[PDB]
């Protein structure tokens, strides 16, 4: 059920996007599966246009289906930053504006698997395709150029950051706002609960993908070292890419959303001191 | 990517040299990083290599126990360690990604001045031709290049004046990308041949075929000069 997989993001003030998770994560599995198969020889890698335009068509088919929600979407800004901007018509005018873009996201469903099975088809023909002179001696290049070209550098990125130090700042932040609110004995209350609430739900959101990153990072890491320079019999070699493909997938996915998330806590954290500001000195 | 080495080098027998190879990007990813060195009258040698995501390390049987190779463990630089040197040392040494797939490129060469299994057979030595005439250039090695995988690994580099050597054809007869079509390869086996159907002024060089089976071994060279 894609109606409890759904991430929404806030990066700017203004904006909102969502993320149907297991269709990001299937989208890019087969994006993996694609480039690992024609890679694998010489003779096959000039299909890299070819797999970057099939890509690029359906990225944009998906987001043409995501446009049908675009009024619904709208609707719910303009609720959220009227509860932001300052009680009960609008928290329950945000529920049901927040349960209508979930209603437009499951009404469009078959549309997106429509584009979800079209990337399928095609990754899944490209990995048929995969042939080796001999069965026994199938060398595994393309996992090496594909892990060099679009794997690596974020892993390099991930390891030269502290994810964990990020997320105990963000509690920081999150014990902070729950002090002032402790210590404030208003509609100005309402929303500083509203925004904290929205900032802890985000938190939770960027705890969940976090634990992820670490733990496909370590993964991939280990299982990249195991499937390159070296041979493997045709079908292990098939069963050693779509498990890189899964672990790619899995970790990319996480990534992707971890930082719309953390750049959707800081947007909230400096539009609450904002509050905190005009309330605590242009006020009381 | 690009690859940077370290400065020229004069030492004295006996003595040790480390040459750093930095890879411009910071990372040598999943792939490897071989050490070619060539002496004044020969053709390149093979010291060793090192796949840093491996941590795995192949030396030359004739320069195991002087040679090491290591990688900076996050930092993107290959070093070669050549302990008691003698004068034959002298030579360009060089850091290279080489023939992987679309993927060749090397370091500009470190000049080191001291103060095999498959044997590669190359054949002429020397070309002296006029512009617009045909070349062709024959190497045999004493094993086959031929791998269970049905690769055979023959390689054609081409080294011109003041230039580190580049990758011609890969795997007996594809060309490397931005190679003129008057260059081709043939062979099978033990028995390859690089041909080019209209000599021209920029392939003045040095050409070496390299052979892959067992890595690394190359040809004496091939001297091809205008007029």
């Amino acid at each position: 059920n894609i109606a409890n997989s759904i991430d929404i993001l806030q990066e700017k003030e203004g904006h909102l996007d969502f993320v149907i998770i297991p269709h990001y994560t299937f989208l890019d599995y087969y994006k993996h599966l694609s480039y690992n198969s024609i890679y694998h020889k010489s003779s096959t890698y000039g299909k890299y246009i070819a797999v970057d335009a099939f890509i690029k068509k359906i990225n944009e088919a998906y987001d043409k289906v995501k446009s049908k929600c675009n009024d619904i979407k709208n609707d719910l800004i303009a609720t959220i930053k009227k509860l932001e901007h300052p009680f009960k018509k609008m928290m329950d005018e945000y529920n049901t504006k927040k349960k209508k873009l979930i209603k437009c996201i499951k009404n469009h469903e078959n549309d997106f698997n429509k584009i979800c099975m079209d990337m399928k088809n095609y990754g899944t023909n490209l990995f048929e395709q995969l042939s080796c002179y001999n069965n026994n001696f199938c060398n595994t290049n393309g996992i090496r150029y594909h892990y060099d070209e679009y794997i690596h550098k974020l892993i390099l990125s991930v390891k030269s950051k502290n994810l964990n130090k990020d997320l105990s700042d963000m509690t920081n932040i999150l014990q902070q706002s729950e002090l002032l609110l402790t210590n404030l004995n208003y509609i100005y209350i309402d929303t500083i609960k509203f925004i904290h609430k929205e900032m802890k739900h985000i938190f939770n959101r960027i705890e969940y993908h976090t634990k992820i990153i670490n733990d496909k990072t370590k993964i991939i890491q280990d299982k990249i070292k195991l499937n390159i320079w070296r041979t493997f019999q045709k079908d292990e070699l098939l069963k050693r890419i779509l498990d890189m493909s899964n672990e790619y997938s899995l970790f990319i996915t996480s990534d992707h959303l971890r930082q719309m998330l953390y750049n959707t806590f800081y947007s909230k954290e400096k539009h609450l001191n904002n509050i905190f500001h005009h309330l605590i000195y242009v006020l009381q | 990517v690009q690859l940077v080495q370290s400065g020229a080098e004069v030492k004295k027998p006996g003595s040790s040299v480390k040459v750093s190879c930095k890879a411009s990007g910071g990372t040598f990813s999943s792939y490897a990083i071989n050490w070619v060195r060539q002496a004044p009258g020969q053709g390149p040698e093979w010291l060793g290599g090192i796949i840093p995501i491996l941590d795995r390390v192949n030396y030359a049987q004739k320069f195991q126990g002087r040679v090491t190779i290591t990688a900076d463990e996050l930092g993107g630089t290959a070093y070669m360690e050549l302990t008691s040197l003698r004068s034959e040392d002298t030579a360009m040494y060089y850091c290279a990604r080489l023939a992987d797939g679309p993927f060749d490129y090397w370091g500009q060469g470190t000049q080191v001045i001291v103060s095999s299994n498959i044997v590669m057979t190359q054949t002429p030595l020397s070309l002296s031709v006029s512009p617009g005439q045909p070349a062709s250039i024959s190497c045999k090695s004493s094993q086959s290049l031929l791998h269970s995988d049905g690769q055979t690994y023959m390689y054609w580099y081409l080294q011109k004046p003041g230039q580190s050597p580049q990758l011609l054809i890969s795997e007996v007869s594809s060309r490397f990308s931005g190679v003129p079509d008057r260059f081709s390869g043939s062979g099978s086996g033990t028995t390859f041949t690089l041909k080019i159907s209209r000599v021209e002024a920029e392939d003045v060089g040095v050409y070496y075929c390299m052979q892959a089976k067992d890595p690394y071994s190359f040809g004496q060279g091939t001297k091809l000069e205008i007029k």
